[PDB]
Parts: structure tokens; C-alpha cells; sequence
């Protein structure tokens, strides 16, 4: 059947599922992921690789499946960048709204010392 | 545009790595490589000879 | 809508930053540095 | 007289800076000289007029004429989170439409527009200018790479 | 030969592999094992001589071992490692982005702030002005 991998996203020919969240991977990224993090890539609990239950089980031209992997890799690659993008933008914008909450602060802050005034006019 | 400037992100990582431990590695590859050939050239030799003794007990 | 909230966030986001826009999106050293260590690995 | 009286005295005033600097978010290169520009009535060109003096002192080091402490600006910020309702709930609705801006949003003529209003000339002389920085960009890294890979 | 002894730790020359262990042993090694202590050396699991079965190369049909250094095998392989980072690298990219586009989506105070400052300064304005 379908198999989704929660890591890649893909369908996956060896899906395997956690036992610390019940999200299926694909064998080969969880246990890189847990290799490298150690945690449940989701729910981020503890994890080892004995916790992994694994679940229930054409070609056409050589100069075909070559291109298919350029055009593939292009795609791949063109998602990384565009997830490096998007992160700074929404940094960007975060550190602009962090200002805007800071220099708001600062006004309220201002005008609440300025209306003690009023009671000593 | 964008899949190339990360090939080239990749790519520098790569050498980068690469500039660590390329020289150690492909140092470790010929003194695996040196020990195939001088094994083959013993099995060279000894069939060598085993060819030799056959002419021997033909010729005797 | 919600778009022109995020619309007029992000352009004065954009705004703000305006002199960073000729520098490339970075890679954050988290991610950098994972790499080389699955490679290393 | 030197730890805690002055590492009291280190944290302190690092919880009077932005949380911008205390998160170590980041920051511009250059305070852009547009970003002060305001009507000087609403209450919002105050409050740029206050973040313009912020970023001055986050990029410049330039400090504000007036401080406050951390009790005043946490007792502003409970005024607001009080006041403050309907924060909208992140969805794939959300993710659609900045996802949008993203590639709805580029600079034509020194400033950001939409794209769609431009002429279309100059709609091309944009979609040029941002495809030869991503060239300038490749080129970059290119020469970097070779430089590596010679040696 | 190429074939390392496990337990020995010489090059062999008569490669013997046993079937519980997985394991490569001298045969001169292993009998004289299996004859004083009949157990494997590595899992001490059980051993009888049946178990052994005796390494060979260079038989007929036997491929000429490739040693350019490239492969179709290997290049897959690389190619393969390559993606495993890639999407891993993307995941915590992925994961970063959520973060952070989530708390700016919960931080949109900013136009209940500026109500707020109005609400405040127009108080102000009629405290201020009413001498």
C-alpha cells in the first residue's frame, strides 16, 4: 500500500513506524534522525532504534530514469532553497514585530508616566 | 536560478569536507589497492610455476 | 482577509530590512552543521 | 565586587536592550533611511518614531536620549497582551497566502510593490534585475567552489 | 589471501566461516576451538563441525573485481546519502520555519497595541486639558 514518510513527506518502499509517537518513517531517515537527534522526530521524546515497529508490505529507459533524476534533484533542491528563503523572511518579519512590540512599550510606557502629570496639575 | 545556487551550496560543503579528509582517504585507497596487486602478483607467480612444473613432468 | 494584514507585515518587514535584499538567504548553522555531521558520520 | 555585583549588572542591562538583541534575531545591516518616515499624528508614527530610535540603538549603538527599566516595559506589555485579542491561529490557509506574498512581492523602482500593478515593462525590467541577482549569487559561490577545487 | 581472521587477526590462507557466528576464522584455529571448547569465539553460541563452511575466489564465471574506483553501486549509493541529508536538512529547516511563523502569527498584537496607545492618549489629552 501508500506509505507517507513524515520526514521526506514521500512514499516510502520501507515504512516503518515509532513506538514513542506512531508517525511512520522511512527506515533509513529515522534512523539517521535518531543517530544524529535522538529524539521522536514529532513528538520529540526519547527514542532508539530498537522502538521501531516496521509495518506490512518497472523501468522504461536508462537516459529516461537519468533524466528523471536531474529533473527530480532540481526539484528537491529548489524546495531547500525556498525553505532557506521563507526562514529568513519569517525571521524578518519577526524581529520587525518584536521592534514594533518593543517600541509600543516604550510609547505606553511614555504616555503612562506622563498621565501621573494630570494629577498634579 | 534557485536549484543552482544550492547545487553550489552543496557542492562547497562538499569540498570543504572534502579538503579534511580526501587526502587521508584516498591515501588509505592505494594502501588497500597496493596489497591487491602485490597478491595478485603472488598468485601470478605461483601459477607461474605450477604451468612450469607441468612441462617438467611432461618432459620427464 | 487575513492578506492584508500579512501583506502590509511583510512589506514593512521588507521595509526594514530593505538594505539586506542584495545578501542570499543564509544557512543557519544548526543546519549547516548538521550536514557535516551526518557527512562526517 | 565584580561577579555577582557586576554580573548582575551584565543581565540587567541586557533585559533593558530589545528582545531583538536578547534573542540575537536578526537585525538590519542599515537602518533604512524610509523606515522613519511617518505622518508624526497617528498612533502608529509614534510608535515607528520609537522603533526608529530602537533600531538606531540596536545598529548604530546608538542609545536613546531616555531608558526604561524592564518593570515599566513588562507592565506596557501586560497592557497590551491584556488588551490584545483574536491572535489568528496558523493554518494551511496561512501557509497558502504568505506563501503568495512571497512571489506576489519584489522591488521595482527602489521599492517594494506587487507585481501585478507594474507596467509591464517594467515588470520585465524587475523579473530581470531579481533573475541577475541570483546569477550575481551562483557567481559567488562558483568562484568560491573553483577556488577549492584548484587547490 | 584478502580474507582477516576474526580472532587470530592474520591474512588466511584456508578462510573458514561458521554458521552462527557470520564470522571468518582460520581453519586450524576454529577445529582445535571446537575440539577444547565447542562454542564460537564471538557469540559463544554452540559449534560442531557441520557448521563450517570453506571460502573460495577465482572460479569460472568468477566477475574481474572493478577497481576504477567508480561504480554504478557506489555512485547510487552517494547519490542516496546526498538525499538522506537533503531531507533531513529541509526537516529542521521545515521545523524552523514553523517555529518561527508560528509566534509572529500569536505576536500580531500590533493593531490592538495601537488602540491602546489612542485609548491612552486620548485620555491624556482630555486629563491634560482641562485647566
Amino acid at each position: 500500500m501508500s506509505f507517507v514518510c513524515g520526514i521526506s513527506g514521500e512514499l516510502t518502499e520501507d515504512p516503518v513506524v515509532s513506538q514513542v509517537s506512531g508517525h511512520i518513517f522511512d527506515r533509513r531517515l529515522i534512523v539517521k534522525f535518531i543517530a544524529e537527534n535522538g529524539t521522536d522526530p514529532i513528538s520529540h521524546g526519547e527514542l532508539s532504534e530498537d522502538q521501531l515497529v516496521s509495518l506490512k508490505s518497472s523501468g522504461t529507459s536508462i537516459p529516461s530514469l537519468l533524466k528523471m533524476l536531474q529533473d527530480e534533484w532540481d526539484t528537491v533542491m529548489l524546495n531547500s532553497f525556498s525553505l532557506r528563503q521563507q526562514l529568513q523572511i519569517a525571521r524578518q518579519e519577526l524581529s520587525h514585530s518584536l521592534y514594533q512590540h518593543d517600541a509600543a512599550c516604550r510609547v505606553i510606557s511614555r504616555l503612562s508616566k506622563e498621565l501621573t502629570a494630570a494629577r498634579e496639575a | 536560478a534557485k536549484a543552482q545556487n544550492e547545487h553550489l551550496l552543496m557542492r562547497q560543503i562538499n569540498l570543504e569536507l572534502m579538503d579534511e579528509y580526501a587526502a587521508e582517504s584516498y591515501l588509505q585507497r592505494n594502501k588497500v589497492m597496493e596489497d591487491l596487486l602485490t597478491h595478485a602478483e603472488k598468485e601470478l607467480r605461483k601459477t607461474k610455476e605450477a604451468v612450469m612444473e607441468v612441462h617438467a613432468n611432461r618432459k620427464m | 482577509a487575513l492578506l492584508n494584514q500579512v501583506f502590509k507585515s511583510l512589506k514593512r518587514a521588507q521595509d526594514l530590512f530593505y538594505h539586506d535584499y542584495a545578501q542570499p538567504p543564509p544557512m543557519p548553522e544548526e543546519n549547516d552543521s548538521l550536514i557535516r555531521s551526518m557527512k562526517r558520520k | 565586587n565584580k561577579a555577582k555585583r557586576n554580573a548582575e549588572n551584565r543581565v540587567r542591562n541586557m533585559k533593558m536592550r530589545s528582545q531583538v538583541i536578547q534573542r540575537s534575531l536578526p537585525k538590519p545591516t542599515k537602518v533604512n533611511e524610509q523606515a522613519t518616515r511617518a505622518t508624526n499624528s497617528s498612533a502608529d508614527d509614534m510608535v515607528k518614531a520609537e522603533m526608529s530610535k530602537l533600531l538606531a540603538w540596536d545598529v548604530d549603538n546608538k542609545p536613546p536620549s531616555v531608558i526604561y527599566s524592564r518593570e515599566e516595559l513588562d507592565a506596557a506589555a501586560d497592557l497590551i497582551k491584556q488588551e490584545a485579542e483574536s491572535g489568528p491561529e496558523l493554518n494551511s490557509l496561512m501557509w497558502k497566502v504568505v506563501e503568495q506574498c512571497t512571489s506576489e512581492i519584489i522591488l521595482s523602482k527602489d521599492k517594494f510593490t506587487r507585481i501585478a500593478i507594474l507596467p509591464r515593462e517594467e515588470q520585465m525590467k524587475a523579473l530581470n534585475d531579481e533573475f541577475q541577482m541570483y546569477r550575481g549569487w551562483m557567481n559567488q559561490r562558483a568562484k568560491r567552489a573553483a577556488k577549492v577545487e584548484k587547490k
